[PDB]
């Protein structure tokens, strides 16, 4: 626990200033390649996640979420406002993609909503005529 | 028993010195040869810890809270000095060639801590403040350009063009003592990693402890500072002139 | 179950905007806070041993790293103690300092009060740099060692501290404060023995 | 009317102006120096026990 | 400073009194009595500090108070120039 | 580093105005603000030996001189004690006062 | 009672409800060595 302090304790700064006494090789803050990131934080948080089950598990974070192994460190990633309901349908398209519900067979195994004999041909059309005042009628 | 006494340093000298002025006490040739090193230190170390360090420290943070900002910076200057220890004849009062800017006994040598296993409980930043002195040395640096960033402000709320002239000059010696802004992003630059490649552990080469947080902000501090001196704005950006 | 499965939000509408780095955060403290309160049907215990230590990250989970505020907090108070420390917010306050502080808290101050707060501090410390060590204790238990001070007056007013390590552990001790023993001793009597 | 609208905007500006002043003062919570004199008599009372 | 003479007097209370085939004199309580003292003095004490913070506690809000104050003010004279700015092309309109 | 040489400002706008008199005391009170610090490389010391003694101008630097109003209130002070004087605020009062 | 009001702060801290903790301890420790001499059983009131 001292031997994390005194790399702590030896460089304080990467500023020289002469009379406190620095060490070199300093990061941005705010900036992924800093040391209280987001992104040394998900690397800590995955290193502790990936050690809680059995790698041959069914609720292993990769055999659950292959994704989570493969996203790039960058600060385009910290910073970039991507919307929410793009990495939910990336995810859920990863496993079985999209032509396999127009593709489709019928009678499931009794859903709420009753979206699943599903054609998104016929939502595309619908949508499209929503805004542009013309129904199909 | 093995080497530890129970004694203080005599206190007789700090009662010469009280009778005469408080620099003539607060003083590092009064902290040299009347209390030592190890002295400092040891069964009535907290005492002087307190005495030559903490009392300027809440002298001189009360005085910036009730704003005497002439008499604030005076009670830093038994800390830290830029230059300044003199007593009364030119004479930089130098140890060799080293001109002494801190007056404190601790603050002036480098020390080495053994015996701090497991701060993980201990929460409090005073334990590893007295672990490492360095960050109470930045923690003064850092007071002392709060405080002439405030005489700064203090000269630029009433509005006077000879008021701003001496207003200027505040944000002068915080440029000065500063001294010159270091770059960002010049070392081992970031390459595009996929998380598969790291490690639980640190020291891998990629994470690289950053800059300081609140001596970054000073220089934005000064620099919007000085756009608004260098025009007729005010701190809101209003237009002294219309 | 979906959403406690794939860690992702399938009920979530189109204005909510989440980078990529953020969402992947929330998915693992989603994750950590599943696995941690044993909703987790099949898992690994032996690593579980591990990082739920007297320091380890799962330790201080509920403490420090459910959120990654507290933990920017805690990894920089570490890394920055000048950035988080204050004068009057201290640990081990001597009594003495809460006299100086409390005699020093005007409103327009000026120097001739800090100078007189000053001298009772010195007149105060003088007192106890003559408090004269009679009798010891080392307790074995609790490695500590017990004083009892006797001061330079003919009534008796003795006082105690304790240094609260292995004397050897280094060159330190952790002391205390002289503090009056309070009852029934300070009365100008002699003593056969204490 | 312009000059209608810049005293308009005038009024919406001292109005967000005193929600941010209350907001302000009803985070920061009681004082640093409410909380030490309602610590001091807590801790008086702990000695006339 | 009224602390060391309570304990000094208890001190000086608990020698013998009177002499002469009378033995004693010596209150016996008198060192409790002055613990007793000493520490209604603490507490009388540190009551009185927790008054001075609250005073100047007091004197802080009314400092804040009075910024808000001014400051609302201030918004005011920034409204009613461009409503004076308002009135007055009103009258160039109504003078041509 | 210029500002720090020529003593002016060398990024100014054209809205700031300045009497030459008060220009000349913001820059020399710049050139003795960078030379007491010790900011200058080669300089003269057997004259500053002189001017930070017990009571000369650079000793009472940090305290009076800085500025011009508080070195107009020191010299106005005791030139005029008259104009500074009170009842209620003064040295030496009896208990009996 | 002397528990419920030491812990009466505003912005509380660790540290001041285990000094209320210990007072507590220290205030029953008194009580868990009364040494009971006399006993009474009142009949009407059906009470020792």
């Amino acid at each position: 626990a001292p031997k994390i302090l005194q790399p702590e304790a030896r460089t304080d700064l990467s500023l020289a200033e002469g009379i406190p006494e620095r060490a070199n090789e300093y990061a941005d803050p705010a900036s992924i390649q800093s040391l209280f990131s987001p992104g040394r934080y998900l690397c800590e948080l995955y290193h502790v996640a990936k050690e809680l089950h059995e790698d041959g598990n069914k609720l292993h974070i990769d055999k659950r979420r292959p994704d989570l192994q493969d996203l790039v460190l960058n600060n385009s990633n910290m910073n970039q406002e991507v919307s929410s309901l793009e990495i939910l349908l990336n995810v859920l398209q990863t496993k079985t993609p999209l032509d396999e519900l127009t593709k489709d067979t019928e009678a499931h195994a009794n859903d709420s909503s009753f979206t699943l004999p599903y054609d998104d041909n016929l939502t595309v059309i619908n949508a499209i005529l929503e805004d542009k005042a013309i129904s199909l009628r | 028993d093995g080497d530890i006494s129970l004694l203080p340093p005599d206190s007789l000298p700090l009662v010469e010195k009280l009778q005469t002025s408080v620099d003539e006490l607060l003083s590092y040739s009064t902290q040299k040869d009347k209390i030592g090193l190890d002295a400092f230190s040891g069964s009535y170390g907290i005492y002087f810890w307190e005495f030559f360090f903490h009392i300027p420290f809440l002298a001189s943070m009360r005085f910036l809270n009730e704003q005497r900002f002439d008499l604030a910076q005076h009670w830093l200057k038994y800390l830290l000095n830029s230059a300044g220890y003199r007593d009364r004849n030119g004479n930089l009062l130098k140890e060799g060639d080293n001109i002494l800017y801190w007056n404190s006994l601790p603050l002036q040598q480098d020390t080495d801590w053994d015996k701090n296993t497991l701060t993980l409980p201990t929460d409090d930043p005073d334990v590893i403040a007295m672990q490492d002195p360095m960050q109470y040395k930045l923690a003064i640096f850092m007071r002392t350009l709060d405080l002439i960033i405030s005489q700064g402000d203090q000269a630029y709320r009433q509005l006077e063009r000879d008021t701003l002239a001496e207003a200027k000059i505040y944000y002068i010696q915080a440029s000065q003592l500063l001294g010159s802004r270091p770059d960002l992003n010049r070392g081992h630059q970031w390459e595009n990693i996929k998380l598969a490649e790291e490690s639980r552990q640190a020291e891998n080469g990629h994470f690289l402890p950053p800059y300081n947080e609140i001596l970054l902000s000073y220089w934005d501090k000064l620099e919007i500072r000085l756009y608004n001196l260098r025009h007729n704005l005010n701190l809101d950006g209003q237009p002294l002139h219309l | 179950q979906l959403y406690q499965y794939l860690l992702l939000d399938t009920k979530i509408g189109h204005e909510v905007k989440t980078s990529p780095i953020a969402e992947a955060i929330s998915s693992l403290q989603i994750y950590i806070n599943r696995c941690v309160d044993g909703e987790e049907n099949d898992l690994h215990e032996k690593n579980i041993s591990t990082h739920f230590s007297s320091d380890n990250f799962l330790h201080g989970w509920n403490s420090y790293n459910k959120r990654y505020a507290r933990w920017a907090g805690k990894e920089k108070l570490m890394y920055y103690a000048a950035d988080y420390i204050d004068p009057t917010l201290r640990y081990n306050k001597t009594e003495l300092f809460n006299t100086f502080e409390q005699s020093i808290n005007n409103s327009r101050l000026t120097e001739k009060s800090v100078k007189s707060a000053l001298q009772s501090y010195l007149i105060s410390y003088e007192k106890l740099a003559q408090i004269d060590t009679i009798k010891e204790l080392y307790v074995e238990n609790i490695k500590t060692h017990f004083f009892l001070g006797k001061t330079r007056e003919s009534p008796c007013q003795y006082y105690w501290r304790s240094g609260e390590q292995l004397s050897n552990d280094s060159h330190h001790l952790r002391w205390s404060e002289w503090k009056k023993v309070e009852c029934n001793i300070n009365g100008t009597e002699e003593k056969f023995f204490i | 009317l312009q000059a209608n609208l810049e005293a308009t905007n005038s009024l919406k500006s001292a109005a967000k102006q005193r929600s941010k002043h209350y907001k302000e003062l009803l985070d920061n919570g009681i004082s640093s120096r409410e909380q030490s004199g309602l610590d001091l008599r807590i801790d008086a009372g702990a000695v006339n026990i | 400073a009224s602390v060391a003479p309570l304990m000094l007097a208890a001190a000086l209370d608990t020698a013998p009194n009177v002499f002469g085939l009378a033995d004693g004199g010596s209150h016996w309580g008198a060192v409790p009595y002055a613990t007793s003292a000493t520490l209604q003095i603490s507490a009388g004490l540190t009551e009185s500090r927790a008054n001075i913070n609250d005073i100047k506690a007091n004197y802080d809000r009314r400092e804040q108070e009075w910024t808000l104050q001014k400051n609302q003010a201030d918004k005011d004279a920034e409204q009613l120039a461009h409503q004076y700015t308002s009135v007055q092309e009103q009258l160039n309109m109504a003078q041509k």
